[PDB]
């Protein structure tokens, strides 16, 4: 009765997230890494726009920020709400939208819409 | 009489408001025939957005009109369709083939108008 | 909670559908269509390529594929199954994976990726 | 076995011997489509040249796995029909349109290059 | 007789009936069928100019302009009579005469005759 | 039963001949100068494949082909057999095959095939 | 019976399912010869990718057919050869010069369209 | 008996394979990676420790030895890490996915392009 | 237990290590080369058998099967024999100096050249 659904496309495997406000889905830290090298996906964004709220543990949220780093490559947040960021008990890349960061995501793997 | 029918040059506008009876569905089929029949058109662009639900028989006639002014000889595009009627649009037999739909206005001209003579 | 999914890259707009194979979610409807025209979405994807099947009731699914092209462009319904194609009692654009119908998703739109 | 090994560039060729019964062809169209599963090709060449006689019962299968394997999304042609099946098939009333029957092997893939990979 | 009638031109052959409108003759079901098989005969006509009248059997005549699409491709019926085409119980290509009946059946196998 | 071929691509004339090897059948040249004039007929051909085998009469047959390169052009003979030619009591063009036979009809009136 | 063959133009995609004897190899075997010189084959591509285990009164058949079918007047391909089965063959008087094998039924036509043909 | 542990040379990026070895003396790869990084002049070298599962609790002796060579020659990366391994982070370092596409790289940072 | 003799998988040339392990008891080294050369492809691949004393008398799984192996993994090529290695003659195959000009001639088997 979990899910965290993923996608795949074709370079890039970018991750969806509706509200999960608990602790007991640790399975985004697990199900997400098995999934990045089963098949070879390069750029990993988050896409958390409907996410209110963190509560106290963005831990899990900033381990897998930096385990995919040191795993494949340059993770991403996208679109982190103004309420949810202005707690900072505490870099990487992030962006402002959905559709813009896979743009630049294609930059840093160069490639470009055309036309 | 709030139906109105609205030139562009070779293409017919046409509104409808808070549409509330089948009264309505008589007297609105007559000004759309009768205007492509003067008015030589050549592309009929329908806004029905200002609607929340259409009866299975308001439906019928405007399901038809789609195909009376397409055997006049004029391509009928409707636009700015709220999606709330769509649902109560499946039960209907619909084989909406050639009504070539859009979401807005600007969707409209943006395709009749390429697809017809420019 | 039940809700399902909802991604938007915008220039599509597409989806995921995970396994809830049954009759009393016709949600997935009614949270596609919102959508459909409070933004600009042209073309979309299913992409119920994680699922095991569909009851026999399929007309919350193969008809909300006919009536988003009432709303806007085509339906492209990404990987079906071994035993959701063997039983038929009932077209569509219908591909294989979701890295070849987003090719064709900004073809139908006239777009490409190369660099 | 009945059913080949097949497998042949970015396509699929599969080739089906003497067979006359329909508790063969039922496991067969699993067996046709857990390949493209795994493999994913854009179109398969299914070959009935050997056979010579389809029951109505069986006429179904190859009735549906032209539009089966379309909708898990691969293109379906048919190739070599013996003009003893072919008579016997129409009584089956068809609407074949998605077929796409050339008359051999060999000129059966140049369809599906002309097809697949302009 | 029942070897009735057939000639074999250059890929695209043709096809020729006179007058034997008689229920009888299911030969020009089969013995037309043979030879498609036979030689790779592309696309084939009928040539029907002189038959007045079908009666209530188009079954040998009409469904066999079925089986070639099935068997190789796109027949053609060349100048049905202007009596005949009033009795209709129940499409295809068709044509007016046998010389521009050629020529747009030399479309479909991407030749010409011109010089 | 009494007739055969009333048969034309109408720039060149087609005629194929079936089995009907007797002497009672001189018809085949009586109509077939009918409708040799009836139309622009430059080159006809005879095509008689299926013929086993010419008994005493080629003093009608061969007749035929003293009138046509006397009423219009060049009548010419595709596939004869191989005890049909043996049987010599006492010329003509020649040619052994339909799809090539054409060849020299239209290339004894200047026209060409591209493609 | 069982082992079925088909063409490509100017090619053989021959295939095996599963082997069990030389009654039935020899069947196969002269089935091979005889579908070489009914038309006109210039490279056999054999498929053997569903083999477990074999033996000399088996592999000294497919390690002949080689030198069979390249004096019938046609080079051949083994595509498609397996751990095992390989490993079988250290017994073998070893003379598989030019056999020229392949990984897959794909890179069979590779190196056969190299030899022959664009 | 197991003290023999690993070393490859191809062209002048060389790269070092790692097995299976989860003991704490490792030591000896601490050290004799070290040792042909100067006995061969390689600018930049590999770990490839894709089938290496797991460490303890040391990456002191596992990363810190990725800085020697940042001063000894030049700038080691990590060719691969199983999901497991790294799930666990108490804890930079260039890294790579596989070797087909972490030799792609190598040569960009020691201007060679594999192409034809 | 040592269960590794060792196995790499790089870009298509997937060569291989061998360290001193002179006895026949290691056929280990054949089913584990056999499995990879299907799961994936190799149009050539090495050995680099450069750390090796010696040979007793069993050529019969070092050469024999590099015939066995061309079945499947387009000529195989032997990397830096030792100096009193080839000492061994009972009684071919393509062999080279050493892996930085073993590689290239690798690479030349499959369209690849290096150019800078």
């Amino acid at each position: 009765s979990a899910l965290q659904e993923l996608s795949a496309p074709l370079l890039p495997i970018f991750e969806k997230i509706s509200v999960m406000p608990l602790i007991g889905t640790i399975d985004t830290e697990r199900a997400k890494l098995i999934i990045e090298n089963l098949l070879i996906g390069v750029v990993k964004n988050r896409s958390e726009v409907v996410l209110i709220d963190i509560t106290g543990v963005p831990v899990v949220d900033t381990m897998v920020a930096h385990h995919i780093i040191q795993a494949s490559e340059a993770v991403r947040l996208v679109g982190c709400q103004a309420m949810l960021v202005g707690i900072r008990p505490e870099q990487i890349i992030t962006t402002n939208t959905m559709k813009k960061g896979m743009e630049r995501a294609l930059a840093l793997t160069n490639r470009e819409i055309v036309e | 009489m709030g139906i109105p029918i609205l030139k562009l040059g070779e293409c017919l506008l046409i509104s409808i408001q808070s549409e509330l009876d089948d009264h309505t569905a008589v007297e609105f089929q007559e000004d759309l025939l009768a205007k492509i029949h003067e008015t030589s058109a050549r592309g009929v662009v329908i806004d029905i957005t200002s609607i929340d639900f259409i009866d299975s028989f308001i439906a019928k006639i405007l399901g038809d009109v789609v195909s009376m002014s397409k055997l006049m000889g004029a391509k009928v595009v409707v636009t700015g369709i709220q999606p709330a009627v769509a649902i109560t649009l499946i039960e209907l037999g619909i084989t909406f083939s050639g009504v070539l739909s859009a979401m807005d206005l600007e969707s409209g001209l943006e395709k009749l108008k390429q697809e017809l003579g420019e």
